[PDB]
């Protein structure tokens, strides 16, 4: 019939801020009409891979729920928001599933978020005890303990501080220049699913 | 948990924080030299400031972590290189001493300003005052006159302030657990913990003095020939049997020979195989020679230059409104930023010079993989050698005809051949006994062997014994002839030079057989040959990681530096010296026959 009720991607994408990698922005998209051909089909994403499902057959599969997550890293970080990887993102910061459905992109972003005094406003997180879970969030600022001794809150002698900037200058390279990342996740539950694409007329 | 990973995530930390700081500071530099301008030098002040202050508090924090509790080799490279105090051993007071007496040995060699007297009206500076006088001029007594004013004035300033230099920096070694300054400087090669690898500071003196013996026949062959040439230019001055005169070498200091090009030339009927007028009919700009050059690192194999090296390089002179450094030079400037800055001419020396600071961006490029504190050369020879070879290989007739640049009817006679090779002996042969004799009486002076009253007695005896080269007038001790030069009179290693052009023609050797070239070596190129990029891309990859041994084994399979291949590159020339010195006397006697 007559289709109606977009979904919200346009509050995803084309945000004007985004969170960092650390901090990652969950959206949780439930009862519209989800066209993906849209993203498919713009020249302006750098990588569009899916795992679990063909972009081709998104527009018709309907799920229960999407999720959105969005953050900021660098060029050579986009390798590790993968299944099955590793690196500082993916033990530390963020981390996806082996049985992970869904859609990793992302772009270029050295226009927005590069300045050229450096913009310290994306941090990332450069240590903690254990590997982080998939799709946990830690947002702590609890002084990290590499040594016997007790931080104390004090970051002295191998007492160091979590979340780390990236100092982004627009002068940088292709590998340290900033990456907006857009994660989309796709589950089927026993709910009806309501996030359907567009049907033709 | 353990000593090894607090200091890994000490590491980690230093890493992160320090490649900021590196940025921050490089940038401010770039800033400076691209725009001289006093707010510029404030912030690259402000800058280097940061930098160093961060240097010492991770100095003083890395001690912390105690070496022989750990095992990764990796790891213990990276502290060991943190973990030197420099010159924070030395007190606070003699520590501002030797500062300040950097700093106003840096302003007497760069504001020395000299002129004839009675005629005090306006005065010429070093460059590019006295250096056109030294390359062009043709006249002996403006020659000695210019040389002995020089060494006058900037010795007899710089003589007291090199005796405070001595001692402060061998109080400062003696403090670091050296035995003088000289075993500081050869401890930049010196590898320790990797069985069968290892190499000595004490190795280093007997593997140049090895060197240079098989160095000197071809040195005195060349000298014989010189002397005969420069006794043709000047008719008395120069003796058949003497040293030659030290003001008729070209430079200042003897540093090159290659300015008696013109005058010692072979056959000079014969054409020189100079480009220039080709790419100004051609056209070629600054842009095009750096597009060539890239051309010729894709065609090894090597990775192409990035779109930010293209945006952010300065390639061509700004102008006269704005003022910028003409000194050519590469910069990592840290996150993959690498530039260019070069005010390049249409030129073949700038041509070539585009090739060589070229070579210096791919070794950057090859080892960013490393961690920041590991992102060095080997050794100190391996980052100069590695733009040495590139310029080796652009300069031959075959890249020159592939390219356009040269006529494809161009003849290749053995005869520029050989001028060609005398040329590269000029410029790479003549800075051999110069650059050992140097660093080995810098060597005697730190360690104690020859005392403040017999400096200068001692450096002529030394400058006669393996230069070849005679005072026109002897100096007594208040004189500083050594210090008129650039690198010594602001702290820095000279055998970076010597080591530097053994391992140019090793390299060349290497990449030659990997690119099957089955003629002469200085007739070879590399370009074309993917497997030459692959054999020197897997040293250039590793970086400060490995040691230069194991470098040099990737490369040319020797664990030692080797000079038979420098000799193989010479051959021809070697040959047709031998045959042109059948008349003449090869060697030189010390006693003072030409003049004194
Ligand atoms: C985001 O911005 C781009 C460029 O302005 C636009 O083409 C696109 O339609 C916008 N929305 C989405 C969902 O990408
Ligand atoms: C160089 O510095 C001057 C100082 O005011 C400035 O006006 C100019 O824009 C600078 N040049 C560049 C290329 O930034
Ligand atoms: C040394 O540490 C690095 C990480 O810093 C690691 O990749 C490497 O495998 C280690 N080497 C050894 C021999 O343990
Ligand atoms: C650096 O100096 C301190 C004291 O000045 C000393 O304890 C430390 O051992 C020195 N480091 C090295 C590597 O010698
Ligand atoms: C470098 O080479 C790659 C692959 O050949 C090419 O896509 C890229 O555009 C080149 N870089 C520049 C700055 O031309
Ligand atoms: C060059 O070759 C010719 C013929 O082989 C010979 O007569 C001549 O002497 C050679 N000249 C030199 C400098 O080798
Ligand atoms: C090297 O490769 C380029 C591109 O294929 C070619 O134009 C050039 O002629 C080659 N060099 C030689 C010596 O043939």
């Amino acid at each position: 019939p007559n289709i109606t009720n977009l979904c919200p991607f346009g509050e995803v994408f084309n945000a004007t801020r985004f969170a960092s990698v650390y901090a990652w922005n969950r959206k949780r998209i439930s009862n519209c009409v989800a066209d993906y051909s849209v993203l498919y089909n713009s020249a302006s994403f750098s990588t569009f891979k899916c795992y679990g499902v063909s972009p081709t057959k998104l527009n018709d599969l309907c799920f229960t729920n999407v999720y959105a997550d969005s953050f900021v890293i660098r060029g050579d970080e986009v390798r590790q928001i993968a299944p099955g990887q590793t690196g500082n993102i993916a033990d530390y910061n963020y981390k996806l599933p082996d049985d992970f459905t869904g859609c990793v992109i992302a772009w270029n972003s050295n226009n927005l978020d590069s300045k050229v005094g450096g913009n310290y406003n994306y941090l990332y997180r450069l240590f903690r005890k254990s590997n982080l879970k998939p799709f946990e969030r830690d947002i702590s600022t609890e002084i990290y303990q590499a040594g016997s001794t007790p931080c104390n809150g004090v970051k002295g002698f191998n007492c160091y501080f979590p979340l780390q900037s990236y100092g982004f200058q627009p002068t940088y390279g292709v590998g340290y220049q900033p990456y907006r990342v857009v994660v989309l996740s796709f589950e089927l539950l026993h709910a009806p699913a309501t996030v359907c694409g567009p049907k033709k007329s | 948990s353990t000593i090894e990973e607090q200091a890994k995530t000490f590491l980690d930390k230093f890493n992160h924080e320090a490649e900021d700081l590196f940025y921050q500071s490089s940038l401010a530099s770039w800033n400076y030299n691209t725009n001289i301008t006093e707010e510029n030098v404030q912030n690259m002040n402000n800058a280097g400031d940061k930098w160093s202050a961060f240097l010492k508090e991770q100095s003083t924090l890395a001690q912390m972590y105690p070496l022989q509790e750990i095992q990764n080799l990796t790891v213990k490279l990276q502290l060991q290189a943190l973990q030197q105090n420099g010159s924070s051993v030395l007190s606070e007071d003699k520590s501002k001493r030797l500062n300040t007496i950097l700093n106003t040995m840096s302003t007497i060699y760069s504001t020395g300003k000299v002129c004839n007297p009675d005629n005090p009206q306006e005065c010429l500076l070093l460059e590019p005052g006295l250096n056109e006088i030294m390359a062009n001029s043709l006249d002996y007594n403006e020659r000695l006159w210019a040389w002995e004013s020089w060494r006058s004035e900037v010795g007899k300033q710089l003589r007291p302030l090199y005796e405070e230099y001595v001692v402060l920096k061998n109080e400062m070694a003696r403090a670091n657990h050296y035995e003088d300054y000289g075993d500081y400087w050869r401890g930049d090669y010196e590898v320790n913990g990797v069985d069968g690898y290892d190499y000595s500071r004490g190795q280093l003196i007997e593997d140049v003095e090895h060197t240079f013996e098989e160095i000197k026949p071809l040195y005195e062959h060349l000298h014989a020939y010189v002397r005969a040439k420069l006794m043709n230019a000047y008719p008395s001055y120069i003796s058949p049997i003497g040293c030659l005169p030290a003001h008729l070498l070209g430079d200042m200091w003897g540093r090159f020979w290659t300015n008696l090009y013109s005058l010692t030339v072979p056959f000079g009927q014969k054409p020189n195989i100079d480009v220039t007028d080709a790419m100004v009919d051609q056209a070629w700009d600054a842009q095009r020679i750096f597009k060539e050059a890239e051309k010729f690192f894709v065609s090894v194999g090597l990775p192409n230059m990035t779109q930010g090296f293209w945006e952010n390089s300065m390639l061509t002179d700004p102008g006269n409104v704005q003022k910028a450094v003409c000194h050519p030079t590469a910069w990592d400037l840290g996150k993959g930023d690498f530039r260019i800055l070069m005010c390049t001419k249409v030129t073949m020396d700038d041509f070539l010079t585009a090739h060589h600071e070229m070579g210096h961006i791919q070794y950057d490029m090859a080892y960013a993989a490393q961690p920041f504190l590991l992102r060095n050369g080997a050794n100190e020879g391996f980052h100069e050698a590695v733009g040495e070879i590139m310029s080796l290989s652009a300069a031959t007739p075959k890249h020159l005809k592939s390219i356009g640049l040269l006529s494809p009817d161009f003849q290749e006679d053995n005869e520029t051949e050989i001028n060609f090779l005398l040329k590269q002996a000029l410029t790479i042969v003549g800075t051999l006994p110069f650059t050992y004799m140097l660093e080995k009486w810098r060597w005697m002076v730190f360690k104690g062997e020859i005392p403040k009253d017999q400096w200068m007695k001692k450096w002529w005896e030394m400058k006669r014994e393996i230069v070849g080269v005679v005072e026109p007038v002897p100096h007594d001790e208040t004189y500083c002839d050594p210090a008129s030069l650039f690198h010594v009179s602001n702290d820095y290693s000279f055998i970076r030079y010597y080591t530097r052009t053994l391992y140019q023609f090793q390299f060349q050797e290497a990449l030659c057989q990997a690119a099957k070239h089955e003629g002469p070596l200085h007739k070879c190129d590399i370009s074309n040959s993917t497997e030459a990029g692959q054999k020197l891309f897997n040293m250039l990859r590793l970086g400060k990681s490995e040691p230069w041994t194991l470098a040099l084994e990737n490369v040319v399979g020797a664990k030692n530096m080797n000079v038979r291949p420098l000799l193989n590159y010479f051959e021809p020339l070697f040959t047709w010296l031998k045959d042109q010195n059948k008349n003449s006397f090869v060697g030189w006697s010390t006693d003072w026959s030409p003049y004194a």
